[PDB]
């Protein structure tokens, strides 16, 4: 019996510090992740504008290359 | 004499435990600051049974007070007999145990356990001849059930050869509304067939409708209930604390009462059952003592003694009275009765007188009675247990403390057991 009431109190201290460890993790990668997302969608729309100005001045080259 | 140590725990036994200071304090003619004044030398003989003597010619109440709150011991404390208690003697903690018998038994409970520990060491040692324990607590609980019962398992464990007796408070839906007692009583009774040698089962369903139906309590308290549970208390008590034959100390009274190791769990009774205060004129007869104490009206735990047998009873009568009218009456009611109680033990009530009556009344008497009808209280917390429990409901409450669920169906399955137990002996002929 005393053996078993160790085991018990032992039980509810490591659920409790798995119950934080895990929360720990899942929060982490979600900011990781959101993080990641985030910039990815930020490059690709500043890459887009990006693009505008090679076509802009190719457009303006074309222009003067026009005698 | 033969010492006897006692242990309230919770809000419950607490309560209950102050009040039987009180009452047999009185009973002795021992006043709050300790010193002895009364009248009679019958109130010394045995008084070291209960109190130790200190220097001054002073008695201090063997007595344990345990909680894991501050609440009802500030509350005790402040009693009228709260001076009483030796200080080092009270034992609490901070947090409380929510009604959360996993709390009590295996978390919270267990980190006051060891100095309540050594309190009752201390005690012990400082006994000529140790007979044991006894609680004071409720069931339904966190405090008194889960912890009452590890203290049992540890006192057992380093005194495995001394009687532990208890005064255990069974839980009913007529008083509390907490529905998690069901889990705690069954848990708790669990324990209780394993490690105690007596228990009284005091049923708060019984307390209730005696002051409701027969007290004309419309609504009754607390203080209302707790007043039938220690003249009840006083009662069973009369024979370890004065001087006389039958029942005289715990082992005696346990050889005379448990035929079987398991069914240790007793119905009391008592008559004349009176409220706080209201007058007592008329003192009974003993013919009507005695119909009193076996009415199924007077008995402090809710079953019906006709629908099953008595193993054994222990009768004390109170006051001056007829002891050969006691001796009539008392065979008067076995032998008009005598199918209800078991063939097969001859001779199994025992009765005694002491001359000395409780306060207040001229007379009275107590039964304590063994009988098959038990049954029907553990009948009753099982169905609720079950009700819950096959859904699973309520449980995180104790898993979330590290129990599994295998330690609750192990607890009903004992206790499924002990009644079908019961139910063999109603039905067992010669
Ligand atoms: C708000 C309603 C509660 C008061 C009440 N009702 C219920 O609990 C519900 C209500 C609806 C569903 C089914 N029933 C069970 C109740 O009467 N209860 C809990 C009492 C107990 C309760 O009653 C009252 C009227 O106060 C309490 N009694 C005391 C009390 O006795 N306190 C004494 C001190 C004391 C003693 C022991 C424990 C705590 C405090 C103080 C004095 C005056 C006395 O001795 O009578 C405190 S709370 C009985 C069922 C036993
Ligand atoms: N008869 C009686 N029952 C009580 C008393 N106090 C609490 N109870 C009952 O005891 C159960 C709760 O136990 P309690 O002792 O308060 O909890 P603990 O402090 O965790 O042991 C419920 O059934 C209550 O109705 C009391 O003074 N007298
Ligand atoms: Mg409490």
């Amino acid at each position: 019996k005393r053996e078993h009431e160790r085991e018990v109190i032992q039980k509810a201290i490591e659920e409790n510090n798995n119950f934080i460890k895990m929360a720990k993790e899942k929060l982490a990668q979600k900011m990781e992740s959101n993080k990641e997302n985030r910039e990815a969608h930020l490059a690709a729309m500043l890459e887009r504008l990006q693009e505008k100005d090679k076509h802009a001045e190719e457009v303006r080259k074309n222009k003067e290359l026009k005698e | 004499m033969r010492e006897i140590v006692h242990i309230q725990a919770g809000q419950c036994g607490n309560q209950i435990g102050a009040k039987f200071w009180e009452v047999i304090s009185d009973e002795h003619g021992i006043d709050p600051t300790g010193s002895y004044h009364g009248d009679s030398d019958l109130q010394l003989e045995r008084i070291n049974v209960y109190y130790n003597e200190a220097a001054g010619n002073k008695y201090v109440p063997r007595a344990i007070l345990v909680d894991l709150e501050p609440g009802t011991m500030d509350s005790v404390r402040s009693g009228p007999f709260g001076q009483i208690f030796r200080p080092d003697n009270f034992v609490f903690g901070q947090s409380g145990a929510g009604n959360n018998w996993a709390k009590g038994h295996y978390t919270e409970g267990a980190e006051l356990v060891d100095s309540v520990l050594d309190v009752v060491r201390k005690e012990s040692e400082s006994c000529d001849c140790l007979q044991g324990f006894q609680l004071t607590h409720s069931l339904g609980g966190g405090t008194g059930s889960g912890m009452g019962t590890l203290l049992i398992s540890k006192i057992r464990e380093e005194y495995p050869d001394r009687i532990m007796n208890t005064f255990s408070v069974v839980p009913s839906p007529k008083v509390s509304d907490t529905v998690v007692e069901p889990y705690n009583a069954t848990l708790s009774v669990h324990q209780l067939v394993e490690n105690t040698d007596e228990t009284y089962c005091i049923d708060n369903e019984a307390l209730y409708d005696i002051c409701f139906r027969t007290l004309k309590l419309t609504t009754p308290t607390y203080g209302d209930l707790n007043h039938l549970v220690s003249a009840t208390m006083s009662g069973v008590t009369t024979c370890l604390r004065f001087p006389g034959q039958l029942n005289a100390d715990l082992r005696k009274l346990a050889v005379n009462m448990v035929p079987f190791p398991r069914l240790h769990f007793f119905m009391p009774g008592f008559a004349p059952l009176t409220s706080r205060g209201s007058q007592q004129y008329r003192a009974l007869t003993v013919p009507e003592l005695t119909q009193q104490m076996f009415d199924a009206k007077n008995m402090m735990a809710a079953c019906d003694p006709r629908h099953g047998r008595y193993l054994t009873v222990a009768a004390v009568f109170r006051g001056r009275m007829s002891m050969k009218e006691v001796d009539e009456q008392m065979l008067n009611v076995q032998n008009k009765n005598s199918s209800y109680f078991v063939e097969w033990i001859p001779n199994n009530v025992k009765t005694a007188v002491c001359d000395i009556p409780p306060r207040g009344l001229k007379m009275s008497a107590t039964f304590i009675g063994n009988s098959t009808a038990i049954q029907e209280l553990f009948k009753r917390i099982s169905e609720q247990f079950t009700a819950m429990f096959r859904r699973k409901a309520f449980l995180h409450w104790y898993t979330g403390e590290g129990m599994d669920e295998m330690e609750f169906t192990e607890a009903e399955s004992n206790m499924n057991d002990l009644v079908s137990e019961y139910q063999q002996y109603q039905d067992a002929t010669a």
